[PDB]
RNA sequence: CCGUGAGGGAAAGGUGAAAAGAACCCCGGGAGGGGAGUGAAAUAGAGCCUGAAACCGUGGGCUUACAAGCAGUCACGGCCCCGCAAGGGGUUGUGGCGUGCCUAUUGAAGCAUGAGCCGGCGACUCACGGUCGUGGGCGAGCUUAAGCCGUUGAGGCGGAGG
RNA sequence: GGUGGAGCCUGGGAGUGAGGGCGCGAGCGAUAACGUCCGCGUCCGAGCGCGGGAACAACCGAGACCGCCAGCUAAGGCCCC
RNA sequence: GGGAUGACCCCAGGCGGUAGGGGAGCGUUCCCGAUGCCGAUGAAGGCCGACCCGCGAGGGCGGCUGGAGGUAAGGGAAGUG
């Protein structure tokens, strides 16, 4: 017996071009700019998720660092007063306490001026 | 397997056999597979950039033209050149070991007649071949039609008269093949048959 | 008031009748959980140590879910290399009820 | 109430045609009527039968009462393009493709 | 014993023969023949046993 | 159709059950269309089954005229949309990051090959031998070939020989 | 001592038989070459994946199974970008 | 190890990768299954989906289109991507 190719490639690369879908050009619309246009969104999605956790990292620290010197001292030394107290419960994450609750802030840096 | 109801117009006895006691799904599969392909019809062909009517010349001439670069238009590489590896005639057939298909015959019985699926009768008088005539005589003998029926006997008028049943499918004795057996739900002989088959197995 | 808690290697800020959606716990559905065991009042000066012992927050566990796909995806350039692989990602959900 | 026109298989370029419809688009029938007659282009004659049908159309078929028609949309596809072979210099000969449009005029009622 | 219980033992069946066709099975582009030269070349090598 | 000639040598199938293949009227020179009518269906209307993609076009939502780029990806935000909302879809302002695919090479984003885009055609096979492995039959044995008989696609016989 | 994607035996399928940089040891060269030919190592080849080196296969850091808006480090850094 | 002789819980490890070797799967045409089953209360094909199953190849489901075919479980053979 013999098997054309029929439907199945049109259906594979009809997965594609959904994929795609937004992208500027002939990379939304032609199966082999979308193919390359992808492969390359791909890798990028997955560097860059291994790099959200480094950006937003960055951010936490800009505005701990930031409301510290308001209350006069640096970040550098306010992570060693606060290791030192055993306070490890900032994980700047939470540096949404810095700005929501200022007070809770502020006694955080006294446990940490005290080293 | 061993006990076997026979059906003679006196009695309702039961008859004793032979009949290897337990089977081996893969010989069975394998006498079928053989079946099903020595009787292969072989016949699928195409042609090839050989074969094909087109001519011997050389489409343009591979440089300075800057085209690709060509042989004869009957080359596979063009639509509605020669095919490339594509069927030709041949022949599926092959010897299953003779050991293998006896095996596999007293086998396929075996496995209806432990389920009780087997019946051997005497004589009918279902005979004189009318369909409406046997249907009486397999109504007596507990056939609805209510599952396949592989009927075996050497009688011609009997077979005739089966035939055309949807669920009856008829064969001499000579041609039980395991096949047949085993896309039957039930198997029926009578005593002529069941002996040439018991003279065949063995 | 509220709590800063400590579950799957994360750290939340939670509120009493908050759902908060956490990494998969083993627990039956509908349960109560114990969350150990956390880091701060809301009212204040307790922070302390590593954890403020005696305080506790007690969430209900609602279920047990599996996150959006993400198609993770790696190609290599001129060496002939793709991979396709889906993952989603179980967690669990719970509701803040009370804080001790 | 709406009323149309399509002329088919205009043998005149979709790119040039489309120019002067773009002329007459949301104008009233009449300013339609006016800007057609003097515009010089070899399409305002096409359109402007279209036009007209589609006005025809409009009270003749569908009751639309002429004196509030305009150009509610309008718009010319590409049809089907025949081509011809251009001999050249050198033996060449290639293909130019004397083309195709369908006009289409769409005609709705003004609401004052 | 059914036909459509047949079937054979876990070897025999072997079958899933080989392949030229995509990336992923390697067996692909050059198709288990690597690269190179006269090996690769369509009629081969000369006969090796001699 | 090409070739002086031997010779080369294509494309191109499908309305509907039934022509009932659209009388008549309207714009029109016509072509084409709009009503009417047929029909289960007329975006089945004869350039007629299904009617993909490239490609062209009209309408809408979000957007863009002090930014700079392999065009994506991560994040937040504005607008529009679906809703039970903690929700989801669209789009994209600013901010992080970011050297196309294939091939060939010690090395390519490479200013090295190939590719305008889409659809379809397109390359590890079969025969007989050989050799390993594997699933089974029989085991000091195993096994038939040509052929003969028989056959709803029924098998059996055949021991020359290996 | 050493249980290791260690070793040895028999057998089935291979690909490779253009290498390249760097450190060290020589020869050739001019105590030239991103030169050339050997030796021992390494790395790129195949890790043009990640961090550092402004950018940059092979130098420093380090061997990427998947996910997180958690932590600690490496080389390198902490005036602003 | 859990003794369930296992398809399964627990614990511990391994899993960059070109030429290549190995293994498991998806899908296409065709045959047995089939004198059956699905089908005009709508087959194959097409267009959508933010939904469900699968690691992925894929499979579902739903709506629109389409209008006469399709073909499970299990297995067989190839002009199979
Ligand atoms: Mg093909
Ligand atoms: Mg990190
Ligand atoms: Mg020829
Ligand atoms: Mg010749
Ligand atoms: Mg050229
Ligand atoms: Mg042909
Ligand atoms: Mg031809
Ligand atoms: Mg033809
Ligand atoms: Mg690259
Ligand atoms: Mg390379
Ligand atoms: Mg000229
Ligand atoms: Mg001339
Ligand atoms: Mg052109
Ligand atoms: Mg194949
Ligand atoms: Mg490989
Ligand atoms: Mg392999
Ligand atoms: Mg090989
Ligand atoms: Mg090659
Ligand atoms: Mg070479
Ligand atoms: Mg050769
Ligand atoms: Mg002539
Ligand atoms: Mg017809
Ligand atoms: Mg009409
Ligand atoms: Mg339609
Ligand atoms: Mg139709
Ligand atoms: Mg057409
Ligand atoms: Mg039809
Ligand atoms: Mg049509
Ligand atoms: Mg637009
Ligand atoms: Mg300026
Ligand atoms: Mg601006
Ligand atoms: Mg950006
Ligand atoms: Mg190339
Ligand atoms: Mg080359
Ligand atoms: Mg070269
Ligand atoms: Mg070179
Ligand atoms: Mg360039
Ligand atoms: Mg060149
Ligand atoms: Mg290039
Ligand atoms: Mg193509
Ligand atoms: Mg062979
Ligand atoms: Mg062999
Ligand atoms: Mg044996
Ligand atoms: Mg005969
Ligand atoms: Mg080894
Ligand atoms: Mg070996
Ligand atoms: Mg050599
Ligand atoms: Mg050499
Ligand atoms: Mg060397
Ligand atoms: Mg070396
Ligand atoms: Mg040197
Ligand atoms: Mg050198
Ligand atoms: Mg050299
Ligand atoms: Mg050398
Ligand atoms: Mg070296
Ligand atoms: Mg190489
Ligand atoms: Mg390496
Ligand atoms: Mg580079
Ligand atoms: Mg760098
Ligand atoms: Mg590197
Ligand atoms: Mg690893
Ligand atoms: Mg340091
Ligand atoms: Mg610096
Ligand atoms: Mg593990
Ligand atoms: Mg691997
Ligand atoms: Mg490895
Ligand atoms: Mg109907
Ligand atoms: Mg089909
Ligand atoms: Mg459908
Ligand atoms: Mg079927
Ligand atoms: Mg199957
Ligand atoms: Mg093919």
């Amino acid at each position: 017996p013999r098997a054309k190719t029929g439907v199945v490639r049109r259906r594979k690369h009809k997965k594609i071009l959904k994929l795609a879908k937004g992208y500027w050009g002939l990379r939304s619309k032609s199966f082999r700019k979308a193919r390359e246009t992808l492969f390359a969104a791909g890798n990028y999605a997955y560097a860059h998720r291994k790099r959200r956790k480094r950006d937003f990292r960055r951010l936490w620290i800009v505005r701990i660092n930031a409301a510290c010197r308001q209350h006069g001292l640096n970040y550098s030394t306010f992570i060693h007063g606060l290791k030192k107290a055993g306070i490890e419960v900032d994980r700047k994450n939470l540096a949404d306490l810095a700005v929501r609750e200022p007070q809770v802030f502020a006694e955080l840096v006294e446990r940490a001026k005290a080293a | 397997v061993y006990q076997i109801p026979v059906l003679s117009p006196s009695g309702r006895r039961e008859l004793a056999a032979d009949l290897p006691a337990e089977i081996n799904p893969h010989l069975l599969w394998e006498v079928v597979r053989w079946q099903l392909a020595k009787r292969r019809r072989g016949t699928a062909s195409t042609k090839t950039r050989g074969e094909v009517a087109y001519s011997g010349r050389k489409i343009w001439p591979q440089k300075h033209t800057g085209r690709a670069r060509h042989g004869d238009i009957g080359a596979p590489i063009f639509v509605g050149g020669g095919v490339v590896f594509g069927p030709k005639p041949r022949d599926y057939s092959y010897t299953l070991p003779k050991k293998v298909r006896k095996k596999g015959l007293a086998m396929a019985v075996a496995d209806r007649a432990r389920e009780g699926k087997l019946l051997l009768v005497e004589a009918f008088a279902g005979v004189n071949g009318k369909t409406k005539e046997f249907l009486a005589w397999a109504k007596e003998a507990g056939l609805d039609g209510s599952e396949s029926v592989l009927l075996v006997t050497g009688n011609e008028l009997v077979r005739r008269a089966a035939r055309n049943l949807p669920w009856v499918v008829t064969l001499a004795p000579e041609g039980l093949n395991v096949y047949d057996i085993v896309r039957t739900e039930r198997l029926v002989m009578d005593l002529d048959a069941w002996e040439v088959f018991q003279n065949r197995i063995g | 008031m509220f709590a800063i808690v400590k579950t799957g290697g994360k750290q939340y800020r939670v509120e009493p009748g908050l759902k908060l959606r956490v990494e998969k716990l083993d627990a039956e559905p509908g349960a109560t959980v114990e969350l150990p065991v956390l880091l701060l009042g809301g009212e204040k000066t307790v922070v302390g140590t590593p954890v403020v012992e005696g305080a506790s927050v007690v969430a209900e566990v609602l279920g047990h879910g599996r996150g959006k796909k993400i198609l993770v995806s790696k190609f290599k350039a001129k060496v002939q290399y793709r991979r396709k692989k889906g993952h989603r990602q179980p967690y669990t959900e719970l509701l803040i009820k009370e804080i001790r | 109430m709406e009323a149309k026109a399509i002329a088919r298989y205009v043998r005149i370029s979709p790119r040039k045609v489309r120019l002067v419809v773009d002329l007459i688009r949301g104008k009233s029938l009449e300013e339609a009527r006016n800007i057609l007659r003097y515009t010089n282009k070899r399409g305002a004659y096409f359109v402007a039968k279209v036009l007209e049908s589609a006005a025809a159309n409009a009270v003749n078929n569908h009751d639309m009462l002429e004196d509030r028609l305009y150009v509610k949309a309008a718009y010319v596809d590409e049809g089907p393009a025949l081509k011809r072979v251009l001999p050249r210099a050198r033996g060449r000969a290639d293909i130019i493709k004397k083309r195709t449009s369908h006009i289409t005029v769409i005609l709705g009622e003004k609401h004052g | 014993m059914k036909l459509s219980d047949l079937r054979p033992n876990p070897g025999a069946n072997k079958r899933r023969k080989r392949v030229g066709r995509g990336p992923g099975s390697g067996h692909g582009k050059t198709a288990t023949r690597g690269h190179k030269g006269q090996k690769s070349r369509s009629g081969g090598l000369k006969d090796p046993r001699r």
